[PDB]
């Protein structure tokens, strides 16, 4: 018969998770394949003429795009030259600094620098990514959306999320016509939680860009790359259009990045035989190449995928790096369910959490999973409390920071209040003082009263048709009781035009100083030098609610 | 521009203007309120964005400091035309020829001539490829 | 083995059908969708709700690829109304409108985890009611969130086993089904 | 009127943990306090005059006896001169070799080697911990026990323990006089479910001294040891007694090692001011300076009170760096339970597991937590799939494997076929043919019948009274149709006579094979070096249940 | 001994004895089921314990050595009085003159010279820090 | 304020009483144990146990010690039976007999949180009945993992509080209970 420890082992949520084991003839495999290509690069009279055993003449437009403008050609002989584990060893060494490091490793040949780190272990891996990440301070992204589009809420939801860390907030639509309203809410919200935290709004491509021309977000991710060329045929780009369109959102003075991750080209069955990392080496060097700054990777929505497999999650954890090592922004995922079991996706939470990444998650939920419009992160609101325990724990500096309630109350009135305003102004469909009672109080959309979807998708509608812009937005605030807002809104756009947010890491942090990979240097040198957790900083992060004071 | 003149909006406010020439300080809520400044001032030049290239190349990354110069030759493009472009450089959208007159209106109407290079070279390789209108 | 060809699909000869696309192994090397569903009775159902709206139902198996837009888009090309249905053996769908980017849609069913068979009865309905000019109100699915990567890893490995019977250069079959 | 934002997380597990502001003038702070003293030493003529700023004249038990034992005078004001950073520095860094830190830490006085990783985060400290882990090879350790002290469950459990990977087992008794049935009973079941898994019986010290004497035990873990004078005072014990009793072990020719771990003494409200982690520094020393091979630490059963404050988790993981930087063997906790949350305990678990640690728990349960007589581990076995899949996921051996379920009930049926042939041999109580089967296929104690207990302790009483030893045990198996068992349990006893296993971080694999730090020297020098999950034991990790085969489809 | 010579076991098994001059071969199930061999024939002798603190010297690991050198002596010293001598070093347990009778036995008795000096120091200790029978 | 001195305790001659010995600061500066219950109803309900088996309960307050094995080894001194409990404030409780090692006990009660009014009253009875020579059965607590680590930091820290109250070399002062 059935033993009972079995039966009592087939009930664990981690038991539901989905395994498949190792297919290498087909690129199942997350890292460490015998058909990966062994490093190599030749050129001639500054060109390219093999690049990882392929010579010119097989390029594919990624071996081009890589060939012409991801690789270093002024050290790339040399790095390859170097023995690929005292590469690795130099990685996590703590007295080789990043700044000697990143000519090296952008001089790398995608098989390369995936060999290299192909040696490390976890910890290795971390002990380099808390070097090697570009931005000394690190910091943290949340998803703020709900099933119901409900603007008032997403203000409100926006609002704590700034209060409690989040540098980034990003949004979606379950309905697309609601997206101005979407943008708007999360721009106004963020800003009423703490001015600078910058926003985005993730559709198709095109209605994304008109968004950001009309001024109601403040950067672009969702961009995405793939790492052999039929996928990214199938996606309808090529290295050149998505080159071409970030540059286009630079011109307009937006921040952005590409989107890739683990598994894409083995999920639609095009790995050309290849490992996972591999081939997410070859979307890093495609980010790399086209001159954006950053990059949201970690598998993201793929998930499933490296996680199905052994090592997967350490490949997970050594894209991340691979990313910062070629001296890019890492917005390092976390941001998809993969898992049922709690205990297994703190464990892979904790290897971008415990070194610190640019963005350690790309989409923190900020809200309850169940209005999650990314389908579900590897973080909810729920887990608030939790994650702010582990700081304390262990004295990291994950980005976010315990908060009193009675102050969540009051800045998500102020957001609704202030959202209403914009509405009220603006004449779109009004927010009702019931509303903002709603979502001061709320958890989710489940406490939020239903709105016009007809009426609310009409006027979000007409915002494009009629291109209706962010200084409408401020207006609307300055005379309806809120100017204080209305010029966070304006520094906000006035950000747009200096450039400075476009850098590497860039935030926005205090009074409207940037914080980027520019000014806010990662000189990581060892215990006691680099980024600390401290001073005012560290005693934020100890007030956890619960903590008996013993003097009572 | 180094490192050491970043962020131009604290080490070098007055550099920054508009394609409409304002100044950072003239976007107030007294001026936007009075229409004295509107969205159509109020879109970033290709001097700052060739002095953010010039940051970039000095902190090591030349490849966004690229980036920043194709994007000051676009800050002339009109957003409809910005779309256009990003269409025509999808596979299969655009014979050579058209891509090759998109580079000489890049060239000739913007003074777009990095942009026109890229659209060029991304026309020599989709023909290699197979990634123009009639080869899918 | 509930499916044989009859020949090369043909463009259709009247405005009042819907062509189901399936990929190259539906039906044959594979035979249930990625939660045991099966093909017999997922196409059963289709079929039966085209039928219901007064639309006849044409089957075809496509061999030039086994993306399930691509499978629609070899349908909507040659279906009598420009609407058509892809299918996977892994059981993703997708109604299709000739004249559509191939990426677009008009409705899309990217959670294969996620249909049952009332669910692919509706989306042959609301495919005959697209075929007559209709705005049917689109097809509900029920969310799971852990669907997606509970099942990603076990849909690639199924696309992978189908797209092994792809056939380049294979004109699509027109398929007739056993009762 | 309250958000519903803070009453759902008013509801989640964490919030029922139990958390304090620090207290520093009591000593109620994890590490890093104002209160401990500067690092200093004078040395004349290798005597110890002064010791972290403490005159001679003013040394309590402990300080005379870490002055006197626990520190290597020959380099100690070489090291005192050091900077802390550098030495920090030198602690992680994957080219600095644990043989050329090991003279320079085992150098150091307590305050010294507490300011020097104090300057580190978690993941230097790990970084570090990879390469000052005495033995090359990770390992664990398992607790085996239930609250019917059923000796059939407790052979079963520990056969399919040892099965699974533990390479040390432990049980204890919920009713005293059980113990010598609890020792047998894990030592038949260990040696069924692989031959050199070492097993200990946690009790008073006489009684498990005793019962080592006799032949029932392999290993003795719980002699606890502490970091005031006042609190190993009220222990009713010195480091002089404690010395004695470990060499006294030895004697015997059985390993051990003391117990102690961050907060017992604030605990018990003698702190005399200082952080946990320094007293905690001065528990490892006592342990270094009586040659004592290893210590579990890492708060062990005080967990509570560090992990209360800020750091303390962190806190925790330093004194297991301590611990093995000192050369010591570490059996790094990981053990007791401390929170309501799966979130935080993983956290607080991956510390050790992720570097590895010569035991990366000592006392995983092998049983569901309601049969633990520890009162709850950190991990219990409804967690072992969980941890295989952290193995697989991140290529780290954590000293476990997935199992088939037919070869777990067929290990657990001979381990409990074996202990009724030791009872029936023996003429202890019987063990019946349903007692094997219930056992064979039991999750925990809920699933076994219940005993005669007046009956059981009648026998186990004289088990110990009339010096029954564990040749009598070898002689019922190899004449109940055991003899390969019996081979297995003298094969264990004759291990005593040679003394290898008394030696750092020793464990025995393969075919009686000694595996300690002396062997299996941890010779980490960054990556692609040292112990490395690779080949055929990679291959192990990676056979989960569940994985589907791609062959299964077409 | 060395490093080199470890384990015993595997190196040099014939260097194992018993306090009864066994060999590791003597000890069969043979040998066990007819009492040839008995539980006080197996008990290492302090030549093996003086053996592996010779090993635990060359690992680097002298406080381990003078353990197994204390344990060596301890051999000779019966189960009873093991647990005597350690309990009178509990603190409050013993008087100054009763901890050195105890030395001087544990030296005269057993030749346990290290122990007895161990002994010697508790007792001078124990007067400084007030341990002993009346100070509590 | 329900407990008052009365003098210097003195030594039970017959073996008719149990000796209930509590912490310096019990019904002083605590008033509850570790969840709450507070010590007047505790100290009835010790008394009420004690009583109910034909047995005069004397209440004192050991000051030299606020560790319980050592507050109850004060009292097993004065016990005319030998038998004694000790109470800290936080809860924590012993039943000891003159003679044993301070560290060992009768019955220990290690885990305050886990005490109920119903056990400190079954304490009373056990007590009583160690002192009337007889054998009761081990008084019975529930089971609660969780409880040593939600509640070991606050313990500790009332531990630390109470012990601020210590006199060094003060005899024990019996009390009169309401
Ligand atoms: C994983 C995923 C991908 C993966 C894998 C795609 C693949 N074909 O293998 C990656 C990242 C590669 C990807 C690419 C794209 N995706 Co996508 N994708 C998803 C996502 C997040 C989850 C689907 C899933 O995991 N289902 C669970 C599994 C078990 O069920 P399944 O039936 O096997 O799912 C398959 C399909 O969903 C298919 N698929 C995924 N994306 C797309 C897009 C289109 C147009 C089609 C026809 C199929 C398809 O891939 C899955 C695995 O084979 C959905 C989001 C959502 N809300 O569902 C978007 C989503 C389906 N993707 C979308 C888009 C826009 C795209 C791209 C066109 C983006 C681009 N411009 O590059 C490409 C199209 C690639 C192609 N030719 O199929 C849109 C589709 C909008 C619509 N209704 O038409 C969705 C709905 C997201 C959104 N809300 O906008 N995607
Ligand atoms: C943590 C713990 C300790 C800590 C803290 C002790 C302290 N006084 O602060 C440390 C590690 C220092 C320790 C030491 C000892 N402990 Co202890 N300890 C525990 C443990 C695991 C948990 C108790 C707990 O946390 N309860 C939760 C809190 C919230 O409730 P609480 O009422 O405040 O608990 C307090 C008491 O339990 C007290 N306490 C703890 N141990 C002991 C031992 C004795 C004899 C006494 C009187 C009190 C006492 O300390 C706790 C906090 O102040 C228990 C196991 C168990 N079954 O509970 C063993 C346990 C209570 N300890 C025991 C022993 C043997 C000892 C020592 C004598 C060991 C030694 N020889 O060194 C010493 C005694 C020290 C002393 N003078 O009090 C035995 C008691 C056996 C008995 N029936 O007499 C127990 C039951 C464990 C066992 N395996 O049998 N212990
Ligand atoms: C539905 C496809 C979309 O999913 C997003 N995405 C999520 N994970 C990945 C990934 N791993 N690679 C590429 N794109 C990804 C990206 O925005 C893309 O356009
Ligand atoms: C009940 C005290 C017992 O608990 C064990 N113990 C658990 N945690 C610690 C610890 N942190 N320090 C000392 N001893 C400890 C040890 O065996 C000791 O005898
Ligand atoms: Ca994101
Ligand atoms: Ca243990
Ligand atoms: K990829
Ligand atoms: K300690
Ligand atoms: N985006
Ligand atoms: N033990």
């Amino acid at each position: 018969m059935r033993s009972k420890r079995f039966e009592a082992l087939a009930k664990r949520p981690v038991n539901q998770d989905g395994f498949v084991k190792e297919w290498i003839e087909e690129g199942f495999i997350a890292m460490e394949s015998p058909n990966d290509p062994k490093p190599s690069i030749k050129i001639v009279n500054g060109a390219v003429t093999e690049l990882d055993g392929k010579p010119v003449s097989d390029f594919d437009l990624i071996d081009h795009f890589i060939a012409r403008y991801g690789i270093n050609l002024n050290r790339a002989e040399e790095v390859m030259a170097m023995d690929s584990v005292k590469l690795a060893n130099m990685l996590c060494d703590p007295n080789v600094k990043r700044s000697e490091i990143v000519p090296l490793t952008t001089a790398m040949t995608p098989a390369k620098i995936v060999e290299v780190v192909s040696h490390m272990n976890v910890v290795e891996m971390m002990m380099a990514m808390q070097k090697m990440r570009a931005r000394r301070t690190p910091s943290q992204q949340a998803h703020v959306t709900n099933v119901k589009d409900n603007p008032v809420q997403i203000a409100a939801d926006a609002a704590e999320g700034a209060w409690r860390g989040f540098d980034e907030q990003e949004t979606t639509v379950a309905v697309a016509r609601y997206a101005p309203f979407n943008a708007i809410a999360l721009l106004v919200g963020s800003q009423v939680g703490r001015p600078g935290v910058l926003t985005q709004c993730s559709l198709e491509e095109a209605t994304e860009l008109k968004l950001g021309m009309l001024g109601h977000t403040c950067y672009a991710e969702t961009i995405s790359v793939y790492g052999t060329e039929p996928v990214f045929t199938d996606g309808d780009d090529t290295p050149w259009s998505k080159g071409f369109l970030a540059s286009s959102y630079a011109s307009r003075g937006l921040k952005m990045r590409f989107t890739s991750g683990s598994g894409s080209e083995v999920q639609m069955g095009y790995a050309e035989g290849k490992s996972m990392l591999y081939l997410e080496a070859r979307c890093i060097y495609i980010t790399k190449a086209a001159g954006v700054q950053g990059l949201q990777n970690g598998s993201v929505s793929c998930i499933g995928v490296p996680s199905a497999v052994p090592s997967g999650i350490r490949a997970v954890l050594a894209e991340n790096l691979i990313c910062s090592s070629l001296d890019l922004e890492c917005a390092s995922s976390n941001d998809q369910t993969f898992t049922h079991s709690d205990m297994r996706r703190t464990a892979r939470l904790l290897m971008q959490f415990l070194p610190g990444t640019d963005f350690i998650s790309s989409g923190y939920s900020a809200v309850p999973n169940y209005d999650n419009m990314f389908a579900g992160s590897n973080e909810d609101a729920e887990d608030f409390d939790d994650y702010n325990v582990i700081q304390r724990d262990l004295k990291v500096d994950g980005g976010l920071r315990p908060v009193r309630e009675e102050d969540v109350i009051a800045i998500r009135n102020k957001a609704a209040r202030a959202l209403q305003a914009v509405f009220a102004g603006m004449g779109l469909p009004p927010i009702t003082d019931e509303e903002v009672e709603a979502a001061t109080y709320a958890h989710g959309s489940k406490d939020m009263p239903e709105r016009n979807i007809v009426e609310d998708i009409k006027f979000a509608q007409e915002i494009i048709n009629k291109n209706r812009n962010g200084l409408e937005v401020v207006k609307a605030l300055a005379q309806g009781g809120f100017t204080d807002v209305a010029q966070d809104m304006l520094n906000i756009q006035k950000a747009k035009l200096t450039g400075d947010y476009l850098h590497t890491s860039a935030i926005i942090v205090g009074d409207g100083q940037v914080l980027s990979a520019v000014n806010d240097v990662n000189d990581y040198a060892g215990p006691a030098t680099g980024y600390r957790l401290q001073g005012e900083r560290w005693e934020e992060i100890k007030n956890i609610p619960g903590a008996l004071d013993p003097n009572e | 521009a180094r490192v050491s003149d970043y962020p131009l909006a604290n080490k070098h406010p007055e550099w920054v203007k508009t394609a409409t020439n304002k100044t950072l300080d003239d976007f107030t809520l007294e001026n936007v309120l009075s229409n004295k400044v509107t969205a159509q001032d109020m879109r970033i030049t290709p001097e700052t964005l060739r002095l953010q290239a010039s940051i970039a190349k000095d902190a090591g990354r030349d490849r966004l400091a690229m980036n920043f110069e194709r994007a000051a030759e676009l800050t002339a493009v009109p957003d409809d035309r910005i779309l256009e472009i990003y269409n025509a450089l999808r596979p299969y959208r655009s014979t050579k020829e058209e891509l090759l007159a998109i580079a000489d209106d890049l060239e000739s109407r913007y003074q777009a001539k990095i942009c026109a290079a890229f659209v060029r070279e991304a026309a020599t390789l989709y023909v290699e490829r197979k990634k123009l209108k009639g080869d899918d | 083995g509930f499916l044989t060809e009859v020949g090369e699909a043909r463009q259709g000869t009247q405005q009042d059908e819907v062509i189901i696309a399936v990929g190259p192994a539906f039906g044959l090397a594979q035979t249930v969708n990625i939660v045991g569903i099966p093909h017999k009775s997922i196409l059963r159902e289709v079929i039966a709700g085209i039928e219901e709206e007064g639309i006849k139902a044409r089957v075809i198996r496509c061999f030039k690829s086994s993306d399930v837009a691509f499978v629609a888009v070899e349908g909507n090309r040659l279906s009598g109304s420009g609407i058509s249905i892809g299918i996977q053996s892994k059981g993703t769908t997708v109604i299709h409108q000739q004249g559509l980017p191939p990426l677009s849609n008009l409705e899309l069913f990217p959670q294969a985890p996620l249909l049952t068979l009332e669910t692919y009865r509706q989306i042959g309905k609301n495919a005959a009611r697209y075929a007559k000019r209709e705005s049917p109100q689109p097809v509900p699915t029920l969310n799971d969130q852990m669907a997606r990567p509970k099942y990603q890893a076990k849909s690639a490995i199924l696309h992978i086993k189908e797209t092994k019977y792809v056939v380049t250069g294979k004109n699509p079959q027109e398929l007739r089904v056993a009762l």
